[PDB]
């Protein structure tokens, strides 16, 4: 009924593992690319008329 | 053409030359804005205001003579000019108000009446002076927590905080003998200067050193000053660029000569060998630009200031302008280089030969405290004609590509994009 078994998983392991680290490192990629905007700061001085 | 320097007591610094019909006579301190806290920012400036106060002023238009201070980052000055035949007189009042007056222009009367007019000076400048207001925050965000960050008039809450005292305890730790330069431009000769100067003894808080500090460094950032009530944007925008000494201080000049200023307005200017131009004229993409090489004692900065009322394609000013800089590390050629040669000399030939000796004065002293000499025009043009493709490349190389950047706007900038756009386009993609 599965005769592709064994090379099933043998390919998954490699499938998951590239992709797990894509994972990981898109991760980090965001975060680096996204640190000007999360830790930007305003103040706020109201104008006078 | 001659740059005389000698020390006795005091370092005596000047430049004569024949044909001029006024000289100009002056103390600079080696002291500036730079040295100053973010407490006590903006002392110096007012000093300056006290200095050229009506009564102060008064005394020496009796006399038939003119005031004038400058108040920088790196130094301080402040000169008396005169006909060159009251060369002497000019030495009086400098003393007088140095010595004998520095407690007399320090009346409760003359302060709390320049302190008002210093007030109305910097609010005036905050509220009209975008130029000048956003390149003096480009300053405060690239330097920030660093001496250069300090704005060279000072903030309104530290002015308004800032008393007699203040003044005193600066005057008293930075307007020494060791941080000074007594400097004579005009028609005067040297020998005629220093024996007026080597005539009058007395030290006068001798063999004391002003306070030491922290270096400055550059920090990639910005700094936004949206206000959507202006009629246009006004932007700045920078790398570190190089300190005064520095050996590539002429080949950085050159590198902002080549994108030069721009006035969308004068016909002139239209036509300029700048490339860069082809681009914004289109659509216009801005009202004028202009770069430069801001130099200090510690950094400086490279860059370009722009206006525009082009509000819905600020990106595309900054995206062309950033596209052209990346140029100077893989292709601008030799007679873009040789134009901005040419032209480097004739803007410099200006500044240093122009025909008002207080000009002459600050240029001459703030080199002299910084390095202890002046390089001639002479000498400058010789290192410039030096400068070559590969030069250009090697500083562009390492100064602008893949390179932090500073940014400071106010006005219509909502289509500046995001810092992380600004400096991915300060290089470019490759196999
Ligand atoms: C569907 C599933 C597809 C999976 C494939 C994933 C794509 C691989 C991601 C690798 C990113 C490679 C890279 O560095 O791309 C850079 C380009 C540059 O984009 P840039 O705006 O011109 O650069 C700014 C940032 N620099 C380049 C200065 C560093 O940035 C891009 O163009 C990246 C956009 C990719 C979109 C896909």
């Amino acid at each position: 009924a599965e005769p592709e078994h064994d090379e099933r998983k043998r390919l998954g392991l490699k499938t998951v593992i590239i992709l797990s680290s894509l994972y990981l490192l898109s991760i980090w990629v965001k975060k680096f690319k996204w640190a000007g905007i999360k830790t930007r700061k305003f103040v706020f001085n109201p104008p006078k008329p | 053409a001659e740059v005389t320097q000698l020390s006795n007591g005091i370092v005596v610094a000047t430049e004569h030359n024949p044909s001029a019909h006024t000289a100009s006579v002056g103390v600079v301190f080696g002291s500036g804005a730079a040295n100053e806290n973010p407490y006590n920012n903006g002392v110096s400036n007012l000093w300056k205001n006290i200095f050229l106060s009506k009564e102060n002023s008064a005394v020496a238009a009796k006399e038939g003579l003119a005031l004038s201070s400058n108040i920088s980052r790196d130094f301080q000055s402040y000169i008396v000019s005169s006909l060159p035949g009251s060369t002497d007189k000019s030495l009086d009042f400098l003393n007088q108000s140095f010595i004998q007056q520095k407690a007399n222009l320090l009346s409760s009367s003359n302060f709390e009446a320049t302190k008002k007019s210093v007030l109305k000076q910097v609010q005036d400048f905050e509220d009209n002076d975008h130029p000048n207001r956003v390149l003096e925050h480009l300053h405060s965000t690239a330097f920030q927590n660093t001496p250069l960050s300090l704005p060279t008039r000072g903030t309104l809450e530290s002015l308004e905080n800032l008393v007699v005292a203040d003044l005193e305890s600066f005057a008293n730790n930075h307007f020494l003998n060791s941080n000074a330069v007594v400097v004579g431009t005009g028609n005067i000769k040297h020998e005629d200067l220093v024996n007026s100067i080597e005539s009058k003894n007395l030290s006068l808080q001798t063999g004391t050193k002003p306070v030491l500090k922290k270096k400055a460094a550059f920090l990639g950032s910005e700094v936004r000053l949206r206000d959507d009530t202006l009629p246009k944007a006004w932007i700045s925008l920078a790398v570190e660029g190089e300190p005064v000494n520095s050996p590539n201080y002429f080949v950085a000049k050159l590198a902002a000569q080549i994108f030069g200023s721009y006035n969308a307005f004068e016909p002139a200017s239209r036509l300029q060998g700048i490339k860069l131009l082809d681009n914004i004229q289109e659509y216009q993409l801005c009202d004028n630009f202009n770069h430069f090489s801001l130099s200090y004692k510690d950094s400086g900065l490279w860059g370009f200031s722009t206006a525009t009322r082009n509000v819905t394609m600020i990106d595309d000013l900054i995206h062309f302008t950033l596209k052209q800089w990346n140029r100077l590390t893989i292709s601008v050629t030799d007679t873009e280089v040789e134009r901005a040669k040419s032209l480097l000399k004739l803007q410099l030939g200006q500044l240093y030969e122009s025909g008002n000796p207080v000009n002459d004065a600050n240029l001459l002293g703030a080199e002299v405290l910084i390095k202890g000499s002046k390089l001639s025009l002479g000498e400058a043009f010789k290192k410039i004609d030096a400068i070559t493709v590969k030069d250009v490349k090697a500083w562009a190389g390492k100064r602008l590509w893949d390179q932090d950047i500073a940014i400071a706007g106010t006005g219509q900038i909502e289509g500046l994009l995001d810092y992380m756009r600004i400096r991915s386009d300060m290089s470019m993609m490759r196999w």
